[PDB]
């Protein structure tokens, strides 16, 4: 799959070497045609994976995810060239370099076919984000927001690291089509618990689960608008494939593992979509949005049936598309006053019609507005919760109407009513943001169009 | 709305308030105009038996069972006008009001219709520019040492000044824009 | 048409409007009238409801309170 | 009771200013400069969009089993089928409670 | 269509309509300038029940704080002008 | 267009209810000094209107005939 | 219903009781009972696709009736003779049900005083 | 139902319409003969509303009520269907009796 | 006389049956002059900056900024462990949890033991 591979270790130089002012338009123009390469992924099988060679594997999983970040990148793009105008030649180059650097390793991080490989370069994602967001961070939280994002990880992934070795010294191989071959059950022992946490700790605080998920809203919150939506939309899901993956050799731990993470994602879950209904930042609620849905993704990936999968890779792909709207249309209006106060700026329905639009659409698409591929990804891991047990209709029901509501708030808040009378600063909106508003929202309804696409391997 | 408000009401003024509120309470409980009319005069009679009292003290204890009275015998579904702040139109049109500053960013397309509209919008911010300096040096001047402590604003005295602080009272959108 | 308000005055009426409301007022009457000359057992019944103690007992087979 | 001097004079000059302004809201004879058969609707409308209706389901829909379902038509003593030509006998002699 | 535009005519028509009606003013005695305590000798009641009949004469409301300020027809048409936005 | 507001002083409380409560407010010594300005409502076409009863049966009268009509055809056409 | 009042407020004992009823054998009170008979064939009430509620001992009418409408279709306004047969063989029907009814509840009335004026017999 | 009472808000909105978008009935006086033709409309949907016979309200609510009056069913339903069937008229009355009937009470620029 | 209208939290009294501005004292008044100037000069500092023909983009309110301070970041700095305060996060962050999973165990042992019985009606289950 070095087809993919290669030509964004060629975006490296090609952006080294480009003229003072073409680096976006060549940046751009390249990572949408590596996005047009990687859509040949999508030709999966029905049995077993694309095996291409000894190191890299494609799977009905990790291809939807493959083609939403070399999608995402472009988006990036377009968004971060308006703030970084007045930066220099060299440090635009480097911020460039970042983002092609976090590309690379998510490339090969959803398609290693060895969980040490899958481990290294999952941990490699850390340091072009960490760098983006305590380097081209805006407020001094930063710097503190930096250091939440780290060691919450670091803490959470070294024991992993040690289990994972463990375990090739105990099977031999650590490959992953081995590993799901020769599986065996797991016992239940003091040390296979140990084990079990150690092996599932790493991708739920990636995920995040709640009670772990402080690091989020400060990493969210004091990133550039690149560095939220490559946070939100993709590397909250490689919580969610790595657990995929690892779930195959704990069972049937799991059976009474998942009992205390079920209940924390279900009530936090409720807790975090009540949260949304106080919140005085904007971006902030929109992180407890991601909070939620990831809760749910979790509840799905735990109780681990083939509809809950289905549900819960379609959920993941719609919260990333979702998500990544939501925060750039949050951008345009901070960008416009400075400020990320929801009650700032009011009335801008009347100011800015086309936004409003835009407004109206993602926050159709959070709420699950059917037949959005939100609302497949939903029912369906609703509908493997009812058959987990009855009762969970209740707690996701609750669910289904907070969301709702704080959804629909933040319409409300920002698009209708009066506008504010001292903000004379609004611009018309500009063609580079409704062509990135157009171009997030438009894949949302193409692949609601062909919904077996976004399914994963149960389908 | 137009008024600066004072830092308390005055006895006749609350009791012209109460008046205003018990004839707008009886007309809704009284829906035919005869039967109205009828009702407001012994209202109107009731109120003026006790209007020349000297004691303050027992003047004012006559307002505040004339409020529990209120209270208890109001209205629970009183009319209210249209547009006022209960009625059916308060906010209507509220989203058809556009500030002013937004046809500033006009492409020059849409601004080569309407030429001559725009030529007098350059001379009113011209007249504004000019009298923004002489605004604020009488503002200067008017105000006690101590800071403001109402919300009046003076006129205008000089030759040919502009009442201080006018540009967003003359310029308001309209009441019925679109 | 063009109808100009009045200040206090009864509003200016067109003879369109007043045909119009007389026709169709004396079309819904005429329709209930011949309907109901035609349809009468829609609102008065058409089956006489029977009552039930003059029925004998040979009939409703009860014996004679002996055996 | 009512208005202060300085009231009344700063409503006046307030008046005047807003009566202006509202004056040059106006429209001028020519400020909108613009820069520089009878069937039709039950052809585009309707006979286009029921001829590919027609075709998609003559064609495509009805080339699959089960995907246009008609529920049995209601057979009466007395009818005659249009296939087989079978009549089906009457009803067994009425006792007749005229 | 809708209303017709009114104009400041008529509103000080309809305002001096409105008051010849009332029985505690002279109708030869009342012009446009005439005071409601000064000329006419009306107390504070009557003030209110002149602002109520403006009120539902031209059927909207007008605030207390504003309706005490009140004192000729001429400022009660000023103010409905300026509330409407009557110019002509 | 170009109408003007009718003459002030046709505007009397004679004949209305209005007068019954003058008359009933006399008796108090009330008076009520917005008398005229209601008696618009009374004065002119408002004059009349119908009860309840009446207005539920408006066109009763030709549709009556219409229906006497018909079915006295009806009555001479079954002699065919 | 009069019927609700006697059951509700006077003694229940001898009112019959709709959910369990009849509560005599058919052929108690009765010297012989005659079979009530159907005109309709299973198959063609089937074929007719009634209801699983209009199937009852008036269906043949319902048949008749359907088959006249279907035949006199832009004549809304024909098949006038059809539906009276049919509602007089309902109303039949629901005469039936009440003389049902009030067999029921005389039976009760006269067998429970009976059994009273027995035991009173056999305590003296 | 969907028929009358699509035309009784279209007469409603004919009325809010004609008087400055005013919807309150204290203030709507006699229209019985200054609107004619709503008035008819009105006066004939109140009609079906209320199950008049032979108009279109008739034939469903003649029945349901009918059908209810003799099933195996809840007193306490039974009761409260007939009393909401009472009111139904009752409110239909008031619409009528405000709206229409009596003296002009709107504005006197009509 | 009449009967008497006692406020609650969701239904506040009125001003007009407030028995504290129907006793009022010289201090009142002047209290009520300060709260008064105070106001208008707030009043007046706005006015002056939204009606400059120069000033454009948002004009900052201080206000604004505290509040989402106080709201956000002033929060933890100003915390204390104390009884109420141990005890009700005790309640509210460990109660739900263990009540639901309580609920939810309770719930999937009954089916669970309804299983191994045979006697659920597991017919026509075909996807889970
Ligand atoms: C069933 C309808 C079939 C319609 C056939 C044609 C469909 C064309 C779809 C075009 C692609 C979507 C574009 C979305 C972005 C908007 C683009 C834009 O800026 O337009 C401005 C343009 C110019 O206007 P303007 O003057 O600039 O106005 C700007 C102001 O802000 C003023 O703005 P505004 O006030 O006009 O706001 C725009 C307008 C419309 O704008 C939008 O809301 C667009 C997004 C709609 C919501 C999407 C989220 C929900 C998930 C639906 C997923 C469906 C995907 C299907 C495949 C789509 C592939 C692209 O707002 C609304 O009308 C309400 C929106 C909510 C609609 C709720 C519908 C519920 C579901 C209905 C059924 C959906 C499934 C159908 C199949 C069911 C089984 C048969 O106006 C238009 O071009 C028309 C607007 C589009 C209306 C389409 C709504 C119905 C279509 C539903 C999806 C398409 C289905 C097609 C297959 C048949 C089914
Ligand atoms: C802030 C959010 C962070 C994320 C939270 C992650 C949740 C981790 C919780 C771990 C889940 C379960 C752990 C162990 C499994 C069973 C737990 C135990 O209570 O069950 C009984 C265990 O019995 C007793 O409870 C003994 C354990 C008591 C000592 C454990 C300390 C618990 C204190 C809780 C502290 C909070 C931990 C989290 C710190 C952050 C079962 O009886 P037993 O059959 O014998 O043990 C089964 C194992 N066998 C088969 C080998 C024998
Ligand atoms: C609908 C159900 C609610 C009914 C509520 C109504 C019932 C209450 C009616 C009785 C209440 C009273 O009269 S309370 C009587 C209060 N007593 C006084 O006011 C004495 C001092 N006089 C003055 O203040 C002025 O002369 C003034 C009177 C304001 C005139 O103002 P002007 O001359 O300068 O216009």
């Amino acid at each position: 799959m070095l087809k993919i591979i290669i030509p964004t270790t060629m975006l490296l130089p090609m952006t080294w070497m480009s003229k003072h002012n073409m680096i976006w338009i060549n940046a751009t123009v390249h990572s949408l045609l590596i996005s047009l390469i990687s859509l040949s992924l999508l030709n999966q099988l029905g049995e077993n994976s694309l095996n291409f060679s000894l190191t890299f594997f494609s799977d009905s999983l990790s291809a939807p995810l493959l083609v939403l970040t070399t999608w995402l990148l472009p988006l990036m793009l377009m968004a971060s060239q308006s703030h970084l105008s007045k930066e220099t030649t060299t440090r635009k180059k480097l911020y460039i370099t970042m983002l092609i650097l976090l590309q690379l390793f998510l490339i090969m991080t959803f398609t290693a076919t060895e969980l040490i490989l899958f481990y290294i370069l999952f941990e490699a994602t850390l340091v072009p984000t960490l760098i983006i967001i305590t380097r081209w961070g805006n407020q001094t939280e930063r710097l503190n927001a930096g250091l939440y994002f780290l060691f919450y990880t670091l803490a959470g992934s070294l024991p992993l690291l040690v289990a994972l070795v463990y375990i090739q010294n105990t099977t031999g191989s650590l490959n992953f089509l081995i590993i799901h071959y020769w599986s065996h059950p797991l016992s239940n022992s003091w040390s296979n618990i140990f084990m079990w946490l150690a092996c599932i700790m790493a991708f739920m605080v990636k995920m995040p689960l709640y009670g772990l998920h402080l690091w989020l809203p400060k990493a969210h919150v004091e990133a550039p608008i690149a560095g939220s939506m490559v946070l939100a939309a993709v590397l909250l899901k490689l919580g969610g494939y790595g657990m995929m993956r690892i779930t195959t050799i704990l069972n049937p731990l799991t059976n009474y593992m998942a009992y205390p993470f079920l209940m924390l994602s279900m009530w936090g879950m409720i807790m975090t979509s009540s949260i949304c209904l106080r919140q005085t930042d904007l971006k902030s609620l929109i992180a407890y949005s991601s909070v939620s849905h990831m809760a749910l993704v979790i509840v799905a990936i735990m109780i681990q049936t083939p509809w809950s999968f289905m549900g819960a890779t379609a959920l993941m792909i719609a919260h990333g598309l979702t998500s990544s709207m939501l925060f750039c249309l949050a951008n345009t209006n901070y960008e416009r006053v400075h400020s990320r106060t929801m009650i700032l700026a009011r009335g801008l329905q009347t100011l800015l019609p086309l936004m409003a639009t835009w407004w109206l659409v993602a926050s159709l698409t959070n709420l699950a507005l059917p037949p959005s591929i939100n609302l497949i990804g939903e029912l369906f891991i609703i509908t493997a919760s009812f058959s987990w047990s009855n009762i969970t209709i209740i707690l996701m029901g609750m669910n289904m109407m907070i969301t709702a509501l704080y959804s629909l708030y933040m319409l409300i808040t920002t698009q209708r009513g009066k506008y504010t009378h001292h903000i004379n600063n609004i611009k018309p909106s500009f063609t580079r943001e409704n062509a990135l508003m157009a171009l997030h929202i438009l894949p949302l309804l193409l692949l609601t169009l062909n919904p077996k696409m976004i399914l994963g391997p149960l389908y | 709305a137009f008024s600066a408000p004072a830092a308390y009401l005055t006895h006749q003024q609350k009791v012209l308030r109460l008046y205003k509120r018990a004839l707008r309470h009886l007309e809704s409980w009284c829906v035919h105009r005869d039967k109205y009319r009828y009702f407001a005069c012994l209202m109107r009679a009731r109120f003026d038996e006790h209007k020349n009292e000297k004691d303050m003290v027992k003047a004012t204890q006559l307002l505040r069972q004339a409020e529990e009275e209120f209270w208890y015998g109001q209205h629970p579904q009183p009319y209210i006008f249209p547009e006022s702040p209960g009625g059916t139109s308060y906010e209507r049109y509220e989203c058809y009001k556009v500030p002013e500053w937004c046809l500033d960013d006009w492409h020059p397309s849409e601004k080569a219709m309407y030429p001559d509209y725009f030529a007098k919008r350059e001379q009113w911010k011209r007249l504004r520019r000019e009298s923004w300096e002489r605004e604020v040096k009488q503002l200067q001047e008017e105000t006690p040492p101590g800071g403001p402590r109402t919300e009046a604003l003076p006129p205008a005295r000089k030759e040919g000044d502009l009442p201080p602080l006018w540009w967003h009272i003359v310029t308001r959108p309209r009441e019925r824009p679109m | 048409v063009h109808i100009e308000p009045r200040y206090r005055q009864f509003p200016q009426l067109t003879r369109s409007q007043l045909i119009q409301a007389e026709f169709f007022s004396a079309t819904m009457w005429f329709w209930i009238l011949w309907r109901f000359w035609h349809d009468s057992d829609a609102v008065l019944g058409h089956f006489p409801y029977p009552d039930p103690s003059q029925w004998t007992d040979e009939e409703l087979g009860i014996l004679p309170d002996d055996e | 009771s009512g208005y202060t001097p300085d009231e009344k004079l700063r409503l006046q000059q307030l008046r005047e200013l807003r009566r202006r302004w509202l004056k040059d809201q106006e429209l001028s004879p020519r400020e909108p400069v613009l820069p520089p058969r009878h069937s039709i609707f039950a052809v585009t409308h309707v006979l286009i969009p029921v001829w590919i209706i027609h075709y998609y389901l003559k064609y495509h829909v009805t080339a699959k089993p089960y995907t246009v379902v008609e529920r049995k038509p209601r057979i009466f003593p007395g009818d005659t089928i249009l296939e087989t030509g079978e009549v089906i006998p009457l009803m067994k002699e009425f006792p007749d409670q005229h | 269509s809708d209303a017709p535009p009114l104009t400041l005519e008529a509103i000080k028509d309809r305002v001096l309509y409105v008051l010849k009606l009332y029985d505690k003013i002279d109708p030869e005695k009342l012009s446009v300038n005439s005071h409601f305590m000064k000329d006419l000798g009306l107390d504070s009641l009557d003030q209110v029940e002149i602002i109520m009949a403006m009120e539902d004469e031209f059927g909207f409301e007008i605030p207390d704080i504003d309706a005490e300020k009140l004192m000729c027809p001429q400022e009660i048409v000023d103010y409905i002008a300026d509330k409407k936005d009557v110019y002509e | 267009s170009k109408m003007e507001l009718p003459d002030y002083k046709q505007w009397k409380i004679e004949g209305t209810p209005l007068e019954t409560v003058q008359e009933k407010l006399a008796a108090r010594g009330l008076r009520d000094p917005w008398g005229r300005n209601e008696a618009w409502r009374y004065s002119g076409g408002f004059a009349n209107n119908v009860s309840f009863v009446g207005a539920l049966l408006k066109g009763f009268k030709w549709g009556f005939a219409a229906f006497v009509v018909a079915v006295g055809a009806e009555y001479y056409l079954e002699s065919q | 219903g009069a019927h609700l009042a006697r059951r509700y407020l006077g003694d229940a004992s001898k009112e019959p009781d709709p959910l369990r009823m009849p509560t005599f054998p058919p052929d108690y009170g009765f010297p012989e009972r005659k079979e009530r008979e159907m005109v309709a064939t299973q198959q063609e009430m089937n074929d007719a696709q009634l209801m699983l509620q209009q199937r009852d001992y008036c269906a043949h009418y319902l048949i008749q009736l359907l088959k006249c409408k279907r035949d006199s279709f832009p004549n809304f306004l024909a098949c006038k003779h059809e539906q009276h047969d049919w509602d007089y063989c309902e109303h039949l029907d629901y005469v039936k049900r009440m003389k049902e009814f009030e067999r029921e509840r005389r039976l009760l009335q006269r067998k429970k005083r009976r059994e009273q004026r027995e035991a009173e017999m056999a305590r003296g | 139902h969907a028929f009358f009472k699509a035309m009784l808000f279209m007469c409603s909105g004919s009325i809010i319409h004609s008087l400055n978008d005013e919807q309150d009935i204290r203030k709507m006086g006699g229209l019985y003969k200054a609107m004619p033709f709503t008035t008819t409309a009105l006066i004939i949907g109140s009609l079906a509303l209320t199950g008049m016979p032979y108009l279109t309200g008739f034939y469903s609510k003649d029945l349901i009520i009918e059908a209810v009056n003799m099933s195996y069913t809840n007193a306490w339903a039974l009761l409260m269907t007939l009393i909401a069937t009472s009111l139904t008229a009752a409110y239909s009355t008031r619409i009528i009796f405000f709206a229409f009937l009596g003296k002009p009470r709107f504005p006197p620029l009509v | 006389s009449f009967p008497k209208y006692k406020p609650s939290r969701l239904a506040t009294l009125p001003a007009t049956l407030d028995p504290a501005e129907y006793d009022i004292s010289p201090e009142t008044r002047k209290a009520q002059a300060e709260r008064l100037a105070i106001r208008s000069r707030l009043k007046r500092e706005y006015l002056l900056q939204y009606n400059d023909p120069n000033r454009l983009g948002v004009i900052e309110d201080p206000a604004l900024i505290r509040w989402t301070y106080a709201r956000s970041a002033n929060i933890y700095p100003n915390f204390r462990p104390t009884p109420k305060t141990s005890l009700l996060g005790a309640l509210f962050g460990i109660g739900p949890l263990f009540f639901w999973y309580y609920v939810f165990k309770t719930d999937r042992d009954k089916k669970e033991k309804l299983i191994q019985e045979g006697k659920l009606d597991q017919t026509f289950n075909i996807s889970y």
